[PDB]
């Protein structure tokens, strides 16, 4: 399944 | 045989025309088996292949929730870049990513990725190693040392070894109806004359996964090392794949000239001549 | 600030038989910016069509299959108009049964 992506640019 | 799992994702901000669409696709090899839009009537993550569709709730509830999870990062993550280049917010802007995993013939790990980009250009990719990054610009730099900070390469990296993998292998069994059989390519070759001294031949390739085939033109049996006129393969719309490959030759002597075709679900390259 | 030119195809499904239902394919690739206008027409008229979901290749270029059930024949006039940033016209591309 997919993936979790918290940090930001 | 090496197999695949990759996921596709779609940030556009339309400034007055309301919120940033975001799209994400999931992919086996080259099978589309789940969809995300933000514009689609239902906001959830929906089946696209016979054997995803076995899953249960919870499984569409929290991927559901990661793309929309992600939706919200790329809100922001367009909204960083407009302020990094300083660029009006009235224009439009696009940022792509594609992560992923690969499994051996074996079943073992083989590869992992995640490459990112702004506006079509490259901007930031996880290397090879899953540990380090590589920044397109100084822009991109900034955002390296904060995901370093954030230690968002380890966190990637546990999945790819962890889930993406065991999930792969999981859809591989449960797709093994469609998805570990290569379907071997339906190939023709039609007759063309242009005028009463030359004729164009054409090598239809139809009906087959995965995408990749190779058409290959040889008179007398020798190869022709130029280009040939062809066309990038195409999706059929069920799954399977299209490509032809036309060459000019005499009329009468179409006998000379045969088309040899490479494919994964051909054991041996097939051989076609005009019939 | 990147911009590619659309790549079009239009093709049917299986090889095309006079007044036997088909499915019309126009394989629209190697653009950027991603938003784009794809219509498919029969003799210049709308058709309800499915557009599939977005996606891109290795050199961050779009594609997108936009497909319909037809019905092929030489009286009808079927083809994809797609409108794009880099087009400085729609560009109209006709279906064409020995492709």
């Amino acid at each position: 399944n997919g993936y979790n992506f918290f940090s930001t640019f | 045989g090496s197999h695949s799992m990759r996921y596709f994702y779609t940030a556009v901000s339309r400034p007055g025309r309301g919120e940033p669409r975001f799209i994400a696709v999931g992919y086996v090899d080259d099978t589309q088996f789940v969809r995300f839009d933000s514009d689609s009537a239902s906001r959830r993550m929906e089946p696209r292949a016979p054997w995803i569709e076995q899953e249960g709730p919870e499984y569409w509830d929290r991927n559901t929730r990661i793309a929309e999870d992600n939706a919200q990062a790329f809100r922001v993550d367009l909204q960083t870049a407009l302020r990094y280049y300083n660029q009006s917010e009235a224009g439009s802007h696009t940022i792509q990513w594609m992560h992923g995993c690969d499994v051996g013939p074996d079943g073992r790990l083989l590869r992992g990725y995640s490459q990112l980009a702004y506006d079509g250009a490259d901007y930031i990719a996880l290397n090879e190693d899953l540990r380090s990054w590589t920044a397109a610009d100084t822009a991109a730099q900034i955002t390296r040392r904060k995901w370093e900070a954030a230690g968002e390469a380890e966190r990637y990296r546990n999945y790819v070894e962890g889930e993406c993998v065991e999930w792969l292998r999981r859809y591989l069994e449960n797709g093994k109806e469609t998805l570990q059989r290569a379907e071997t390519p339906d190939t023709r070759v039609t007759r063309h004359p242009i005028s009463d001294q030359k004729v164009t031949l054409r090598c239809w390739a139809l009906g087959f996964y995965p995408a990749e085939i190779t058409l290959t033109w040889q008179q007398d049996g020798e190869d022709l090392t130029q280009d040939t006129e062809l066309v990038e393969t195409r999706p059929a719309g069920d799954g399977t794949f299209q490509k032809w490959a036309a060459v000019v030759v005499p009329s009468g002597q179409e006998q000379r000239y045969t088309c040899h075709v490479q494919h994964e679900g051909l054991p041996e390259p097939l051989t076609r001549s005009w019939e | 600030m990147v911009q590619h030119a659309p790549k079009i195809q239009v093709y049917s499904r299986h090889p095309a038989e006079n007044g036997k239902p088909n499915f019309l394919n126009c394989y629209v690739s190697g653009f950027h910016p991603p938003e784009i206008e794809i219509d498919l027409l029969k003799n210049g008229e709308k058709m309800k069509a499915e557009q599939s979901d977005l996606s891109f290749s290795k050199d961050w270029t779009f594609y997108l299959l936009v497909h319909t059930e037809f019905t092929p024949n030489g009286q009808d006039e079927f083809s994809c108009r797609v409108k794009h940033v880099t087009l400085s016209e729609p560009q109209i591309i006709k279906w064409e049964r020995d492709n």
